[PDB]
């Protein structure tokens, strides 16, 4: 009975009942990330859909999770706010119990553990897609330690050498319209601007993904993450540059 | 036959101050700041002082495996209770009365009992104005609740009456620390000290160690 | 291994059968809306065996602690055991730690209880809860009010419309506050489109029943503003029906 | 060290647990118009000594905390229990006292050592009835005994009780009560910072227990 | 560890196999209760059917379960005669107990645990209903002490402000009867006649339902309850409230 | 109980989240998997495509380990269960050589191997398989030259060691497999040997929309592994790429 | 007879001393390499120095299978965290920290204590700069950090000042052996040496044997 | 009870050495056994096939598992491979604990127990027919001394009387060959010619089975038991053997 000092191989002993254990609800979502230099940004839309109705307009579904790092959870609402919640504690308990954060690797490992053991609660619907951002002060080159990782349902992971990724309901439509955009992104400005209109496209080509509302003036929410660490985009940012995309599509 | 209670309890009792006498020593108190900790400890790997949660703070003196279990113990029901509620739930009163039924379990039931002294220490949070809270549980479970300073370890009597004489209620960092300081070298150097401080300025996580240059800085 | 003071932890550890976990009689639609410095939430008294009325004087909404109400739709059976059980699991851990849940506190600890009963939900054991709370703690008294809905997964949300509903009506409930809330300025104003939005409900959805004056059985009330929660008395509802009833003819 | 005889043990126990009560802060529970007040001397001003169990049904204990704080969280776990597999009118403050006296009861012969303290279940009547306020002390042997008009537990009694039965008054208001236990409690030898105070009002239509602090207490000092 | 007093759970606890729960059986019953001043009455038929075959005609539905209440039961015979006999058994068990009797809300709720439990039964057939009647002395007004709860096959309770309800394969029957019937009841004389004219009634179109059997001389059972407690009506009024049914409706 | 000084079990004991034991009451997947024999050698080597249907959900995947300084691994199936075997059978081989001293002989790490197969069962009858390729050098053999081998495994864990001189493993492997079958006399040393393999790749990726070849645009090529008396090596990439144009333009 | 608590404490604790008072010595020091461990040990069967983790090495003197029994728990834990997490996360205060809670608890419940003495030991990552790490953990739980060099077993006072007068922080392998081998013969094929080097990229364990180390001095 | 088992062992201690699995590959052989005077022998096939591709052509499928015995396993080549091992160890295993090896009818009930424990793995398709060869030192007669056993896949055995048996896809075949040429068996040479021959004739018939492969020189491989032991025939001899065959039959 090793001590992996972890909080959920904790709470999978001695409670159980916290714990997402397993055996329509709403859900739908699109979360992008793209790496710049010397930075990561992460963004994701804020509808909630069940069925053809729509649940929810104010969703939050990208978190701050340390602070070097972000993810933003694709799949059935209920079951991916509660990843980010526990995974950032999860992280926070190993840190104080051995004095030191994990290593970026280590981050991913221990998040691939926990999507993995929930492939069965997945197989019925309870499906938590996760994206992982972050930056790794420990890389040798600040420029190029942005990371973006992604997850399959089997706790697969991989780590995009690509420069940008997406999961979620119009996550296809968001890689295609990153992959023409992509070359602009020289910058932590041009970068987020090319985040947010990647989820514009998708927005417009799925249903399941708002766009920018306009007349209750919600926008896509977005963190940002570079060698000061991860900070929230304050949402006036995020809605000039929807106006600009917006004007610009007119 | 069973065996003598008041036999047991007194030899039991003995050995655990005899363990705690003989260990380095540490100090807590309330400041301006917040809470200030200060404990003598050559080692550079090997921490008194943590943090537990949010705003709770934790220090001990005595048997270092017997307290680090006891700091991850306490860690882990931070961290639960703050899960399945909400952060702010988790309070320094809640860590405090942990122990004391731990220590008191430990006492009566173990082999050895724990020769261990702590505290749990708790500011406000980020915007509130609320006076810190200091605890001491002993190794036998007694819990005290403390107005603005506590001595552990060793030998306190010194220590404890030097903080009497000098204690500030708003004392700048600073001058709380030469105080504390003062404290501790009258009871018996920044590579000797281990310090850090709960501070209510911090939006979220209040626990800061003070190293180095740094703390040479504010030693002097 | 770890006391969390949850009374529903402690029961399936000691007193198991306790625990909780057609056709049986459903059917309910419960609205609960912000008004400045306040919250209201109402419900409807209709209980529905396929097309039988099963029942129709079911209270579906209770004050759950000093600043909350719980309103719950679903087979009947279930949401009753949930109200009663919630209000014990509140107020077991002020006295255990002799002080109350922080509002987030408390709706984590009703999503728990909602999620642990998505299983039973799938085979028709089903309970949708609509919380209404005035946070003490909040910054702001105007803003205090809460409202917070549940999904069958336990997943929960905050509303920032300033309105909600649950159950078979709401959508109508629904659709109709969205168009009344402008003309929300106090508790009674407030007070007055609830009860507007339950009677589209019961005009539009054969399972919510609406005012009956024969009977004198009108929809349940509770209001929640600084100075704690409180039952609407019945007559007070009854006239704020007539109201709409006859500036309706 | 050696082992000794069954009766040899229970005097020692006995004696072990007698000790660490007569060396703890003191607690006075009594009856009054009001209904009952509890008084206890706590510099304390996060710990309680004093707590609700259930709707009208009050606890004081004195001794060593952790010990008592252990038997104050069963008995609001035995309670609310009782309350949901029947209903909150069937939980009595005499079946929290009976409960008790079994639990120290057999703490005190199966323990390694016995719990140092003593403690006081109180019940007032239901939001307009009218029943005799009961006061119950259970002993770390787990003794019971039905009180009266007061109860006192803690450090050195004797004076505090004869002091108590002297002054007592079966009708005395909340203010010539509380004034009455202070006096009381000081004959073991007061102010709102070095007091708890609660009281259980039949007055309250369901929550009886009340803590009476700071501002108000002080008031009601003097 | 956490005594409840409670019979049944010490059962599960020491000797399950006491307990009902098990996984064409006879059953079919019709069983009326209603209101009147300072008293509550309730009556139930005599057949048993299987199918279409009668396998009785003879048995007893209603029992007094303690002082102040009674129990009827429809559904399965085998459940439902288990049951009866179980609740008074856990009624008398508290009480012996605790030295005194479960409040009436206490004795509700008691029986609702022990249908709810039988859940899993009921999907499968062994369904037990239960209606109960009762006589509260803690109520605040003696005329309106009489109280009459109904239970869904959850567990899900109902006290009746209507004055009457019933339950069985004649229920609906029953209850639109007492409908008519019911401004007629004045007392406990009145109240029982509306209570075995709604159980003819309910004999009257539900072949599952016996009607009073002049042949044999075997006519339905009744309890009732006041302040003074509860009592068995002795046959012979009952088939004179027959025998006047019968000629008055020829 | 019996100590094997296994990590895995250890892991079973007091472990069984670690375990990639996921088998429960389109994940990515599909790959091609070459290992070939020459005298005082073996080389092994695999593509770089992932796939969840039709979609290319990967085109950097590495698939071939160094398992140990003188194995290695290639692991076809699906991908997040292929991934996790390497590194566990890695661990679970420096374990034993921690524990005890010194390392398994090669039909001890065989035989390993082939138990982690046989659990995972189950759980690949459910889609979660992994199909490993073994490749090792074995100090031990009396002769220097005969020394590699190259060990294939059945989904229930029967592991065969290979006499032909060649294997293949994943969705494009009969290809790769017919195609070695002509080229392999060409195969005289370490060098010739990783050009018959990549050749072999390269057919495997022409006839199988799952397999992956050299992608010239991004600069993404097989990876490999060469293994001789000296020890388990990465081929660098630049000598993959060299090869592959050869190929290109020699097919051309 | 029977005993007291403070009794049975100085009993336990003897009777530990004296088995470690009793076994064969070992010394660790820094050095530029990293860090180097030599043991007395007349057996070539029998390892007294061993690898943990890839930066990580373990050295002790006591009971041969009261010791080997924690070699191997802490490989266990070793093995077992890198593999939860990442290789990179394993550190050698971690596994420290272990050994004192496990030594810990064997003093105080076991029918006897172990008769061990160990030091944990952590060079640097392939490329980093940090200063080699030191802790020794005794039979009572007891955990130390030492800044340059650790000695277990037997009599170490002699073999402790030996070195304490001639340790240098600097000192080449060759240097820092030939130091280390004076500080053990004042203590008193034969000897078991090893060293935790910084330049290896992973695997930082190195067991010098035969030739090489007849050579080496 | 210890009962000196070396899989009873494993059962408690390592089930997962077990071969037994619970919760297509590689398959098919013809293995043959017969008795001639003072002797028995015993050859297989070299193929294995996973549907219509021919997976394995070097396949050895008969084993010396101790001096007087062999085993041939036909079905799953997983399964038989690791049923041969494990059968040698148990063998050996009771001899050293007990320094006496089993008697004929213990080896062959220890086997049976193997096959038997592993109905239910068959079921699924993890079969193992095995076949058991052996010459016993204690019969009363040396020519009658060997022995050839059977097993169905409930663990059923029996012991052939007939004087050969076999066992795969092809052991239909293998049998009816047997029968005719048996008679000429009158010593071990001409027995091992009868038993490649049988082989051969069922590689005729069953592409699952193959025949000599005079192109890489593969050829059945045979095991030869009398009163001396057991001992593998080396392959020229059974080259011969084959060629006279093929030659024979052109």
């Amino acid at each position: 009975a090793v001590d992996l000092s972890s909080f959920t191989d904790f709470l999978r002993r001695q409670a159980p009942e916290l714990l997402p254990a397993s055996i329509q609800l709403p859900h739908g979502a699109t979360i992008v990330a793209l790496k710049y230099p010397g930075g990561v940004v992460m963004a994701g839309d804020r509808r909630s859909t069940q069925g053809n109705m729509i649940s929810g307009r104010d969703v939050r579904k990208v978190y701050i999770t340390d602070d070097y790092t972000a993810t933003g959870i694709a799949g059935t609402a209920a079951v991916a706010v509660e990843f980010a919640r526990l995974y950032a504690v999860e992280l926070e308990h190993y840190e104080k119990l051995e004095g030191v954060p994990l290593t970026f690797a280590g981050k991913i490992n221990r998040l691939a553990i926990m999507v993995r053991g929930n492939l069965a609660a997945a197989m019925q619907g309870l499906l938590a897609l996760p994206l992982l951002a972050g930056y790794d002060i420990h890389a040798s080159d600040p420029q190029s330690a942005g990371r973006i990782v992604s997850f399959d349902a089997a706790g697969g992971w991989n780590i995009e050498e690509e420069g940008y990724q997406a999961v979620g309901s119009g996550s296809l439509f968001a890689k295609s319209s990153m992959k023409k955009l992509y070359s602009q992104v020289t910058d932590g400005d041009s970068g987020l601007r090319v985040a947010v209109e990647a989820l514009y496209d998708a927005a417009d080509d799925d249903s399941a993904t708002g766009g920018p509302d306009l007349v209750r003036g919600i926008f896509p929410t977005a963190v940002i993450i570079d060698a000061d660490g991860a900070v929230d985009v304050p949402e006036s940012r995020i809605a000039e540059l929807a106006r600009a995309i917006i004007e610009s599509r007119s | 036959y069973f065996i003598s209670p008041e036999q047991a309890m007194r030899e039991r009792s003995e050995l655990a101050r005899k363990g705690i006498a003989r260990a380095k020593s540490v100090v807590a108190l309330a400041y301006a700041g917040g809470v200030l900790f200060v404990a003598e400890n050559p080692s550079r790997s090997l921490q008194k002082i943590s943090e537990l949660y949010d705003r709770v703070g934790f220090a001990a003196a005595g048997k270092f495996n017997e307290f680090d279990n006891l700091r991850r113990g306490g860690i882990q029901f931070a961290d639960t209770r703050g899960y399945a509620y909400d952060r702010r739930d988790v309070t320094g009163r809640q860590l405090a009365n942990v122990y004391a039924q731990t220590l008191g379990t430990i006492f009566t039931e173990q082999a050895k009992p724990y020769e261990v002294e702590l505290c749990v220490a708790e500011v406000a949070h980020y915007g509130e104005t609320k006076r810190p809270e200091l605890y001491r549980i002993t190794y036998d479970g007694s819990i005290a609740d403390e107005p603005h300073f506590v001595v552990m370890g060793g030998t306190t009597e010194p220590i404890a009456n030097a903080l009497k004489e000098s204690y500030a209620e708003n004392a700048s960092l600073t001058d709380a620390l030469r105080i504390a300081v003062a404290a501790l070298r009258a009871g018996s150097g920044v590579a000797s000290l281990e310090v850090a401080v709960l501070d209510a300025n911090r939006p979220r996580r209040a626990f800061r160690r003070i190293t180095g240059s740094a703390l040479q800085a504010l030693l002097v």
